[PDB]
């Protein structure tokens, strides 16, 4: 999830 | 949006951050600008339509927006602790990586 | 889900997109396979169980994971904008990076 | 959270595990962990302020995390199965890239 | 997604509630079942395509999908509780319902 | 709202189907034929206000809107897909339950 | 929850409503009692435990709960309205439904 | 929605006002007609395709609806306050509004 | 759930 | 809330701003006044009731809660960028607002 | 953002527009206008800041967005309807309001 | 909110309770009120300013809004039944509440 | 939900947790205890109705539900880590709070 | 997380306020405090674990921490006002209440 | 988390 995070939100 | 369009966001909001003199100004527009960032790594440019993905170009291409996406997130931080100077200043040094890009790739 | 969970539903997925006829299909398609990836990114394949974390086989792995993620977004951006048939090429392209890293590491 | 304080963050949580006997235990601690070196993939080290974003330093650091970042999933995909054991030995696994990252940048 | 995808989907994830060590990943392909057969329910098999909605035959087939959901949610309820062996032969008794439906119409 | 709204509902929405050119107006007509058909499932109509729930008469009420909802689904389906002609046509269908059950019932 | 929990949960509540003077109350007892039939619907009962799950006994079985969803939806859209005494004259009928089941399988 | 659509659901949550017998029913009715004038709104109607945005009458029209519009939140008060007849009457007033925007514009 | 999914959403 | 008790909220909020020595106690006080004015601007005032909603005077009525929502607005705008002063400033000037519509209709 | 930032929001948009080839692309454009021109109504520009915020020109100011708000409206509901070339024409028709705007105020 | 702001808010409040003709009204302003009571909760009054947070006096400063919450809570529960008299009888019994701790503390 | 309501919930989800044997179920009932109590403390019990608000029976009626409050998160965080048994144990333990409260008030 | 984990949770973010420059910095290191102070509030600590759960030394315990909650949210109040030296000195106080309980059972 | 619930909610 971290890596996905770290440009979604 | 498409790679200019992510460019033009990218560069209006570096104009913003620079003449801003409050917080939530520069927050707004770093936050712009992780968007438009995070949009344009996975495009792929005019000059290397031809290319493969894995190819030393795609990949040196994609790691700029990674690098600068970093970057971003590091203005971002100081930005929501509200230090104006200091995020403007962290906006300045984007440049590089911007320019880096821009010499081989447009 | 496992690795090998992880690759069923990247196939299964990438079959879906190929015979898709609209953009929600292929959208909900591309939008499984980019979790599917996520997962299994930072798994460690048989063939490499014996390596050391910091390899030049397992950062190649990572790597490979990574790069498909960057070519489901081109696709997902695609299918957003109702290219139903541009997507399809895109997502047919992701099958470079399925075979590279099934050459060295499957 | 500044570098100390995620760096802080990690070290505590590593200690969690270490002493668990529950799988709810092992998966907010390596939870934290996520979050602490997501935060802390962006920042710039005393060691490294004087060189390039671009340089192979600043890459090797930001590499790390990423690492780090990995790992961390890997054994959290083991705790959410109720591994507590395996899940606390993937744990332990992590202090070779804490200690790697260290004797270079630390 | 369509009957056929559905049933993909059904038939994986069966085989995964069969090798699975744990609850979470019992939970995880039941879940994803459920979805699919509520999916399928409102489904028109190429069988039944020149039978009227009100038949006899529609009847029993919209049937065997809601049979099917009722025995995913009691393997859930098995499984949510940790009973992991339970639930496992909660789902190998769900093939009972798959086959009877088959042999009718597929 | 009661039974004679909801059946406002499903008729006037049936019309809006029929004479839509885009995919947004259908999907939209739709929901809202669902959500109708949803409310009046546990209505009594007022040929029905003496009889039993256990009914022949009150089961084959309700079913007529399970069947309905069903159809709806189906038609929904289509909907999300693009395909107008398609979901318009799944539409007309639709008819045939209308009528049987004001036959009986209305 | 096992049925004889739920079954618990159905008893208390009807009880709440008999005795309720106001609509949130009734609406309150009868969302309770929603939750806990989506829940035994699905359930074996020890009389039946012996038989087949597509048995007339498991159909009418599972039948009896679907009934009774359908009458506390009448309930609730009586209680949304504020009619208090109208939700608790529907909420007294269920018991019929109550009874028929109790009869039979209990 | 398009604006003959708008109009059948202002026209028909006006009925309902009319027969409603409590606040619930009152409150959903006026929230429809709310929604429904305000996506009229910006709408050019037949009579007015060929007149500029900016002309006499498109300002005329527009006034009309944000005339509605107030006078809806006035009866949407008195309804979410539970003063059945008030909003009632106040529903009733509309038509003035209705009536005076006809004779021009329809 | 999956019942009262079907119709609410 | 009645028309006097979100005028009561007006007054209150003007004093809070008044009074104020941070951003956010100013933001919090004007966001209070941009609801109590947005439930008033429906409202009719006792000095206007036997008054057409259509009269000259009500059409005033609602443009003075309109000019005053208006500036509300660009004190908000004001606060969020941390302003203070120049937002109770901006506030201060609501006043001539406040008074031009009490010699009128209070 | 001021208002200077607003304009340049809406004139990249009105180009993005302009050059879009799909729906989705246009609405998203028309989305951010929106956002831009409700930002812009409530500021007072260079020309007019010695001016009563209850001045004809003020009036007048606030207008102009109001009407322009209108607009994008309308071709937002035309975009939604995946009318590309429609909405594209009620775009290049917003020109007229903010050359009107300009002569004036700019 | 600061001391005097809570304050003035459940005075304010108690004055809507007392004239109410609807449970919304009063549910809305004991909501108002609980808030107030909360935030005031952690306040440290003129009187006090100079005193241990462990002396006799701020710990019967803290419980006497403690005590004021709970009834707060009961008079909430009794206007969530819809009981208008009820609710504002409850709220008249606050007062002695208020009025203990200003004699003490004021 | 009254005194009496609360009580039943209590008194049934005791009698739930001391029959469980999975931590799921544990915990559900613990968390439905934790509401109830939460619900109970603001009531007045029929034997302190004529007692005053500040009265010692009062004060130490509302401090029974604190503490009961207390040892039921005690008896969570058990269930939370799967700790069953020691749950269970807890569980049993909060009996001596139920009847010092009801030797005196009930 | 056990008692000494809210423990270190408490001391590590009471240093990052007091060390901070910042509200941001303040607010979360205060989030934090109290989210630790919630789960620690119902923990029976080493020194007490053959008391009673209604002695007089447990009572001083919970009481201990609805003390320093009741200080965290003085202190958040300030920090979100953007008073960072005022927050930073009401910190300061609430180790006063770290060290009561400290030196009577730590 | 009850406690907490009690006043925010
Ligand atoms: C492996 C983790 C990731 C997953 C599972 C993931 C998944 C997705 C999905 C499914 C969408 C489509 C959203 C929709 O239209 O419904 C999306 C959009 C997008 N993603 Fe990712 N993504 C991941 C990582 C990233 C990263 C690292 C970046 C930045 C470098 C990124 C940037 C974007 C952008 C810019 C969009 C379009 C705008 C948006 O919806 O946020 N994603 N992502
Ligand atoms: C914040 C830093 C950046 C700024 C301010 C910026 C700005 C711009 C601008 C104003 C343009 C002209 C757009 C146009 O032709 O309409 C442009 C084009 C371009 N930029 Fe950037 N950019 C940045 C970062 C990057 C990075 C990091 C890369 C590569 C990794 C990159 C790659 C390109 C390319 C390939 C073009 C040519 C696009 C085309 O001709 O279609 N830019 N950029
Ligand atoms: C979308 C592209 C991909 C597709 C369609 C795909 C498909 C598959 C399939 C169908 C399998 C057989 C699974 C089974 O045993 O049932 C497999 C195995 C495998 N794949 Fe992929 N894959 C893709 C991408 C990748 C990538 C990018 C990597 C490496 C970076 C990779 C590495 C592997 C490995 C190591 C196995 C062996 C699994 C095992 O035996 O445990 N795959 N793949
Ligand atoms: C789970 C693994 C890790 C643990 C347990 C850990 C622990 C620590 C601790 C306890 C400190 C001292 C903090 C202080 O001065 O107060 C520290 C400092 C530091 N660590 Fe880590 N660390 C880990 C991973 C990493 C990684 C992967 C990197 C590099 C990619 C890294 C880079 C650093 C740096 C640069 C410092 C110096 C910070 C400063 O002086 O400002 N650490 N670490
Ligand atoms: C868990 C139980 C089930 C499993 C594992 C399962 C599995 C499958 C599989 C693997 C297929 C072949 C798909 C393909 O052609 O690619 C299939 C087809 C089919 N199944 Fe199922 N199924 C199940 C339940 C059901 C039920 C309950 C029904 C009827 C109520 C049903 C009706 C059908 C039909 C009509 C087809 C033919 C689809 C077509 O040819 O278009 N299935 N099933
Ligand atoms: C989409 C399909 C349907 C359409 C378009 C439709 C339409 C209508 C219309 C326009 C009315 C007249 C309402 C009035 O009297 O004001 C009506 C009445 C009625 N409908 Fe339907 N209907 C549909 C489906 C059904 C179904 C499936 C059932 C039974 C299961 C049903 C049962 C009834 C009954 C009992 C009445 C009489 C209501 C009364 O007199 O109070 N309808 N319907
Ligand atoms: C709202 C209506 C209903 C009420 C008030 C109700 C109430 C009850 C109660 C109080 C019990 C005794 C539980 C215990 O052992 O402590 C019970 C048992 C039972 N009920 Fe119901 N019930 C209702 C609906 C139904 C329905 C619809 C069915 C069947 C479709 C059903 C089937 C059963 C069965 C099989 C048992 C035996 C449980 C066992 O011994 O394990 N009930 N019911
Ligand atoms: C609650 C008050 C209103 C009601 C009940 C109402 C009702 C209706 C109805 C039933 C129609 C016929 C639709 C059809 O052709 O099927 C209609 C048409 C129309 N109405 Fe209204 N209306 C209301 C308010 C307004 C207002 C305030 C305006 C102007 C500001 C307006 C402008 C029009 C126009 C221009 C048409 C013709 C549409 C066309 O021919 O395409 N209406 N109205
Ligand atoms: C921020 C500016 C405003 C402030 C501070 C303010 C304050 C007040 C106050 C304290 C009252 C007495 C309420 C009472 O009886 O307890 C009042 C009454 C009233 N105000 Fe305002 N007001 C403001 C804006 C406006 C505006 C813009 C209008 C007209 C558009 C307006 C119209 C009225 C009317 C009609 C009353 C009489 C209410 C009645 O007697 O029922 N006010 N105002
Ligand atoms: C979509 C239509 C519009 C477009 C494309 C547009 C575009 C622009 C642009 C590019 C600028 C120059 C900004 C700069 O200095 O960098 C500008 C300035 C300005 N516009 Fe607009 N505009 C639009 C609508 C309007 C409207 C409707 C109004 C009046 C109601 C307006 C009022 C102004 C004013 C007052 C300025 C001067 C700002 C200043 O000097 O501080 N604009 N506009
Ligand atoms: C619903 C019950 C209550 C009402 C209606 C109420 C009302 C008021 C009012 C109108 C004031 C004057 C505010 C001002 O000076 O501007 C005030 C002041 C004050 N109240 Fe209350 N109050 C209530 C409850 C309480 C409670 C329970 C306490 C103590 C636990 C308390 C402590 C104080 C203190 C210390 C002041 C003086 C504030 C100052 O001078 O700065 N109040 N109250
Ligand atoms: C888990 C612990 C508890 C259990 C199992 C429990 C159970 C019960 C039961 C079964 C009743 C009878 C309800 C009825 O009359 O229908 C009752 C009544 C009562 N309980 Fe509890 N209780 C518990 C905790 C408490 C506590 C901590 C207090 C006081 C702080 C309390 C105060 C009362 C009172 C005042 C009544 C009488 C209610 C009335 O007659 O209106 N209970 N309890
Ligand atoms: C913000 C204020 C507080 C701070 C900074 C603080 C800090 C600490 C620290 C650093 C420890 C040592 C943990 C370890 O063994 O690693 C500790 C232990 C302890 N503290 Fe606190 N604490 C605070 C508040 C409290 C309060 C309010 C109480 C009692 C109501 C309390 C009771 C205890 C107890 C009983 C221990 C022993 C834990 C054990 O040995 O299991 N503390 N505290
Ligand atoms: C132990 C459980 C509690 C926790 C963890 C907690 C936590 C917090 C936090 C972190 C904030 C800051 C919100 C923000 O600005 O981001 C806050 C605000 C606040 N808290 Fe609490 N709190 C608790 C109990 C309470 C209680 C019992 C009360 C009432 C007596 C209360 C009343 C308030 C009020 C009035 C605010 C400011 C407005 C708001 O954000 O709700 N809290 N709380
Ligand atoms: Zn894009
Ligand atoms: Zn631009
Ligand atoms: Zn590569
Ligand atoms: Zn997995
Ligand atoms: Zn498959
Ligand atoms: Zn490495
Ligand atoms: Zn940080
Ligand atoms: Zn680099
Ligand atoms: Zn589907
Ligand atoms: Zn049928
Ligand atoms: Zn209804
Ligand atoms: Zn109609
Ligand atoms: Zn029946
Ligand atoms: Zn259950
Ligand atoms: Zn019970
Ligand atoms: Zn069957
Ligand atoms: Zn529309
Ligand atoms: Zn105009
Ligand atoms: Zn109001
Ligand atoms: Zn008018
Ligand atoms: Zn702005
Ligand atoms: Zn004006
Ligand atoms: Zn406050
Ligand atoms: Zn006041
Ligand atoms: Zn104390
Ligand atoms: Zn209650
Ligand atoms: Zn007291
Ligand atoms: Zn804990
Ligand atoms: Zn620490
Ligand atoms: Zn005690």
């Amino acid at each position: 999830k971290t890596t996905c995070n770290a440009c979604h939100q | 949006a498409d790679l200019e369009d992510n460019m033009e966001t990218l560069n209006d909001n570096l104009k913003v951050i620079e003449k801003a003199d409050n917080a939530a100004q520069v927050k707004d527009a770093l936050t712009k600008m992780a968007a438009a960032a995070a949009d344009a790594w996975s495009a792929t440019p005019p000059k290397l339509e031809d290319k493969s993905p894995d190819s030393p170009e795609m990949h040196d291409f994609r790691h700029g927006f990674w690098c600068l996406i970093g970057q971003i997130h590091a203005a971002l931080h100081l930005a929501n602790e509200g230090k104006v100077k200091e995020a403007q200043a962290a906006a300045e040094q984007l440049k590089t990586t911007c320019n880096a890009c821009h010499q081989k790739y447009r």
